[PDB]
């Protein structure tokens, strides 16, 4: 609700097409954060939602170390960016399991300690 | 060599994506 | 005046509620330097203010309800009393409410206080800078306490303190009772502080420096 | 029955005539009640005229036509039992949180009225119950209700309660909601939060330390609230609270972070210059690690210790420029800044402060970028930043290449602005006054523009044409264009047969502006047959 | 020190070089561009033309935003048609 | 105010800083509500100074305030000048009443 507020402003001005639209700050950017997930949303389901504008090639779902449970937020690259200004665009505000989910872009660097669920996330993804 | 890591990941429905549709 | 660079405090103002005047000494006896123009109004109290970083300015209440800060000055080929802030204060006559007829300053200049018989005292907090500048004032309210003999304490900086002899005007019996007040800079309030009854002969107030 | 059954209709029919009524009607009604309150029995107006500020149907002329109603009932009864207290406030304090300001203090209004009437021991009562409840919205409500009842009463006769609600070990909402009560009094009284600012920071302190984080949170909110309201005064008191706010924002990072800076930033104005430039190198290296934080919560409280920072003695301004203004500048003026206005308002008036220790020529050197801009509203946003900067900076400084580059920038910015704002020409006219002399060069393009615009089919375009003369006119005078200035005046004589009412006047002020700086003689038209075409022009 | 500034600008390069976009990568222009997997039945219409992952459920979920840009895009490029066809004299 | 007889002045002892009036009310009075011959600066009370709210113009409190505020020459005879903070508070039944019905 604070970038689909931007959206409606820029659109009124006839804002159109990326040059001259806050999608234009990017470009080298792919991954999406997702916030205000709800809890019981796995990333086979993030997987759901995210194909309607484009191909991803990884996900990254954020969760406890310990109970090994949704923290609530994920990194998800699609393959071809410009989904990334449709996916943070048009979905965002939207509502799944009672509270509305934020998308924004975001530069995203691996970590460590999840090294080995990256290739356990890329091999389903890689099926593809 | 026990597990891989302790977390991983699912790749399966929740019952939230179906249900809402009907 | 008449020395390139010379200082010394050596030099006296002296008024009367319609009149002023300045007069010199250091040289064994005073001479008349300054008559200035006609005033027309009641000067109800004068007081040196010297504050720290610069000649001395006198500041000085009257009649008018104004608190007026003036520095004598010379200009053209004579001198002349030049003001630099005249705040507002209550309203024009001398009247019992009013806070003028007792002024004293803080002696290193960090503020004036003003009282009234009855009612308020107010302190004004003098700071200088490319121009003087006066804060907003700091209210007390005491209701029916006629006052008599201001005095106010040195300090060497710690907080501005003063000392009264209030009477109180509604009760059965006389009993005129000596009060401190300690400005509080941090939070930016008059407190009173001690409070003790003497006799009812109480006449007047004068600070003694230190004891150290 | 038959007889008092009367009265119980004509109350029910002057409360209608209130409600929907004829202006006139109403009016009358008004005045029967205003007078007749004290013979009716309180028990039937307020148990006959609450009901109806319950339901779901009426519009907002209804419902202040009702609340007007019971301020001045309440103004004249003087006594009032507690059943009804309850139902006032129910009524009336949810208004403290209405959307627009008129509507918020009318319902301030009633609170301040009936915390006179019903007494302090009385509406003392009902709040008790009402912290301690488990709703939400009830909290958020009488917060804000209770803190109108300490300012009309005064803060000390209603502290022990808050004392009450903050340190009670009993529920943890009280201690929430007890807390928020500082706010709204800090909120409302201002600077003279002050002299009970030691009393207040008896709840503050101790319920800081609460082990749950919602708490630990409002309270590093209501110190920062505190702090800037107190302002230059205060810091004796916050003494106390500078230790644990650090060892918070050491480690728990989150929102606490954003919060606890927020407090940290706004006590540093009052510090010493001993300190004050202590605990800004200090925290300049938190701020440094949080650009990147996506956030909204925190970016607000980036902005306002980098906004507080540059009036601390300590800092230099070759420090800022050196180190803290090019990592400023390329993360804040990204174009998704200027998009949504609530951030946009910070970014440019932090901007601005940093103005006064950056050298004005440093800041404006940084606001090329955006100004060239392809952007629109981005190249709105830099334009307020300069013609705020523009007071604020004289344009002494500026060598010649960035007074040729500015003005370049400005006249494409105002080229193409959609929007009526003032903003871009109280900008252009900023920058004009100050240079004045030196815009003789200048000038000479820009009027060609105007004589451009004033072509233009677009009814706006014909207003920012015209506008702007009314600008450069002083200006023009010091550079002596007068052959234009008689250019201009006979272009804006043979378009003001004009339709465009917006547009005929902006026209007519250009007129104004030339007629009363140009010699009277001079005048092309001239003034002779300049007048005979106002007076039609009259009606 | 020159070996670790290396060190540096090479993670900050494989940092940059795994947040790009694939197709911009590769690039050179503008079922699946890259033979990744694509869906079957008839999308949502798009401002891109992308196409929806092999995985996608079928779904519309939108704000509504993607929509609401087409008819800006009608509308601005028709007031370009109307502004000289509704001229007069 | 002279003619709008629900609004309440402030009456608290003068501080050092100047009213201000925008440009609708600019060149009155705020006691008299005249616009001839003005005297002397306003005055207002620090507790009427702070935040936003030392902007607004000290009569209607609610647009922003430019010029500077005179007593005219008719009230600093009276002494009307010297009571107190010439600031109204309250917005008043007449601004409401205006803004409810319009919506």
């Amino acid at each position: 609700n604070k970038i689909q507020q931007i959206n409606d402003k820029e659109l009124q001005s006839g804002i159109l097409s990326p040059h001259q639209s806050w999608h234009n700050e990017y470009k080298d950017n792919a991954y999406i954060y997702i916030g205000n997930l709800n809890r019981e949303l796995t990333e086979g389901d993030i997987l759901t939602v995210f194909s309607e504008y484009g191909v991803p090639v990884d996900v990254i779902l954020s969760r406890d170390e310990n109970t090994g449970e949704s923290q609530g937020f994920a990194y998800l690259k699609y393959e071809d960016q410009r989904s990334t200004i449709l996916a943070v665009d048009n979905l965002n505000g939207f509502k799944i399991g009672g509270r509305a989910l934020k998308i924004d872009h975001t530069f995203y660097r691996p970590k460590r300690s999840l090294q080995k669920y990256y290739e356990a996330v890329k091999e389903e993804l890689d099926r593809d | 060599k026990s597990q891989y890591i302790d977390i991983m990941p699912d790749f399966s429905p929740s019952g939230l994506l179906e249900l809402e549709s009907n | 005046l008449e020395a390139g660079s010379k200082r010394e405090q050596s030099q006296l103002c002296v008024a009367t509620e319609t009149h002023l005047e300045l007069y010199d000494t250091a040289d064994g006896e005073l001479k008349l330097i300054a008559k200035f123009q006609n005033l027309f109004a009641t000067i109800t109290s004068m007081k040196s203010l010297d504050l720290p970083h610069w000649p001395t300015f006198l500041a000085l209440t009257s009649d008018s309800g104004n608190l007026s800060i003036v520095q004598i000055i010379m200009h053209a080929g004579a001198l002349r009393l030049k003001t630099l802030v005249n705040q507002p204060l209550t309203r024009t006559t001398l009247r019992r409410v009013s806070p003028i007829s007792y002024m004293e300053i803080d002696p290193n200049g960090r503020c004036i206080i003003l009282s009234s018989v009855e009612q308020n005292k107010l302190c004004f907090l003098v700071d200088y800078a490319q121009k003087l500048r006066i804060s907003s004032p700091l209210e007390i309210i005491r209701p029916h306490m006629v006052t008599l003999d201001m005095a106010v304490v040195d300090v060497n900086f710690n907080n501005p303190c003063f000392v009264t002899l209030e009477i109180d005007n509604a009760a059965t019996q006389l009993s005129v009772h000596l009060i401190f007040y300690v400005l509080e800079l941090g939070l930016n309030h008059i407190v009173k502080k001690a409070d003790y009854l003497v006799n009812p002969s109480a006449n007047f107030v004068l600070s003694l420096p230190d004891l150290s | 029955l038959n007889k008092d059954e009367k009265k119980e209709r004509t109350l029910s029919m002057l409360l209608l005539k209130i409600k929907n009524g004829n202006t006139a009607s109403r009016r009358t009604s008004m005045r029967i009640l205003t007078d007749k309150a004290v013979t009716f029995g309180p028990e039937m107006i307020f148990n006959r005229l609450l009901p109806i500020l319950l339901d779901r149907s009426l519009e907002d002329q209804e419902r202040h036509l009702m609340i007007k109603t019971i301020d001045r009932v309440l103004y004249q009864l003087g006594d009032l039992t507690k059943p009804y207290v309850h139902k006032i406030l129910v009524v009336a304090a949810p208004l403290l949180i209405d959307e627009d300001p008129m509507v918020r203090s009318t319902g301030q209004e009633i609170i301040t009225n009936l915390s006179t009437v019903a007494g302090l021991k009385t509406i003392l009562t009902v709040m008790r119950p009402d912290i301690e409840n488990e709703d939400e919205y009830v909290r958020n409500v009488t917060s804000r209700a209770a803190a109108v009842v300490a300012k009309a009463l005064g803060v000390n006769q209603l502290l022990p309660f808050i004392n009450a609600a903050c340190h009670s070990r009993k529920s943890w909402k009280a201690r929430h909601t007890g807390i928020k009560i500082v706010q709204q009094i800090g909120i409302l009284l201002g600077i003279g939060v002050l002299n009970h600012l030691t009393g207040l920071m008896s709840c503050i302190k101790d319920c800081l330390m609460d082990d749950h984080v919602p708490v630990r949170i409002v309270t590093a909110h209501t110190l920062s609230t505190l702090a800037e309201n107190s302002y230059p005064y205060g810091i004796e008191v916050f003494n106390v609270v500078l230790e644990p706010l650090w060892k918070g924002i050491r480690s728990h990072r989150g929102k606490v972070l954003s919060s606890f800076l927020k407090a940290v930033g706004s006590m540093i104005p009052l510090m010493d210059p001993e300190y004050a430039g202590y605990y800004t190198t200090e925290a300049m290296r938190i701020i440094r690690r949080e650009f990147d934080s996506p956030d909204d919560e925190m970016k607000k409280t980036i902005l306002l210790v980098l906004q507080k920072c540059s009036a601390v003695e300590s800092i230099t301004p070759k420090f800022l420029r050196e180190e803290i203004a090019p990592e400023f500048f390329q993360k804040f003026w990204v174009r998704r800044v200027a998009l949504d206005r609530p951030l946009n308002k910070v970014v440019t008036y932090t901007t601005v402060t940093l103005a006064k220790k950056l050298g004005c020529s440093y800041t404006i050197d940084k606001l090329l970028t955006p100004l060239r801009d392809e952007a629109e509203p981005f190249r709105t946003m830099a334009v307020h930043a300069v013609t705020r900067t523009v007071n604020l900076l004289g344009t002494a400084d500026l060598d010649e290449r960035l007074e040729t580059r500015l003005i370049d920038a400005l006249l494409i910015a105002f080229q193409e602005q959609t929007n009526s704002d003032s903003i871009i020409f109280k900008g252009f006219g900023a920058v004009t006054v100050s240079l004045d002399i030196r815009m003789k060069p200048f000038l000479a393009p820009i009027v060609s523009t105007i004589l451009n615009h004033l072509k233009h089919k677009t009814p706006l375009v014909r207003q920012h044409a015209a506008d702007l003369c009314a600008i450069l006119i002083p200006v023009i005078k010091n550079c002596h264009e007068f052959e234009m200035l008689n250019k201009l005046n006979i272009i804006l004589y043979e378009s003001l047969g004009e339709v465009y009412p917006e547009v005929l006047g902006s026209i007519i002020n250009a007129m104004y502006c030339i007629t009363s700086v140009m010699d009277l003689d001079k005048l092309q038209p001239p003034i002779n047959q300049i007048l005979p075409t106002l007076t039609p022009i009259l009606r | 020190s020159k070996y670790e500034d290396e060190k540096a600008a090479e993670r900050e390069q494989y940092l940059k070089n795994l947040n790009m976009g694939d197709v911009q990568k590769l690039g050179i222009n503008v079922t699946s561009l890259l033979g990744r997997k694509l869906y079957d039945k008839p999308a949502p219409e798009n401002r891109f033309a992308i196409m929806p992952g092999s995985r996608w459920d079928g779904v519309h979920r939108s704000n509504g935003f993607e929509e609401k840009w087409f008819a800006k895009q009608n509308e601005i490029n028709e007031k370009k048609v109307q502004s000289y066809t509704l001229q007069e004299d | 105010s002279r003619h709008q007889f629900d609004l309440i002045m402030c009456l608290k002892q003068p501080g050092v800083q100047t009213g201000l009036l925008c440009e609708k009310c600019d060149g009155k009075c705020p006691i008299c509500d005249s616009y001839v011959r003005p005297k002397r600066k306003v005055r207002v009370c620090e507790n009427c100074s702070f935040g936003k709210q030392a902007k607004n113009c000290i009569i209607c409190n609610l647009n922003v305030g430019v010029n500077d505020a005179f007593y005219c020459w008719e009230c600093c005879r009276l002494g009307k000048d010297k009571d107190g903070c010439p600031r109204i508070l309250n917005l008043g039944s007449n601004r409401l009443d205006r803004h409810f019905e319009k919506k």
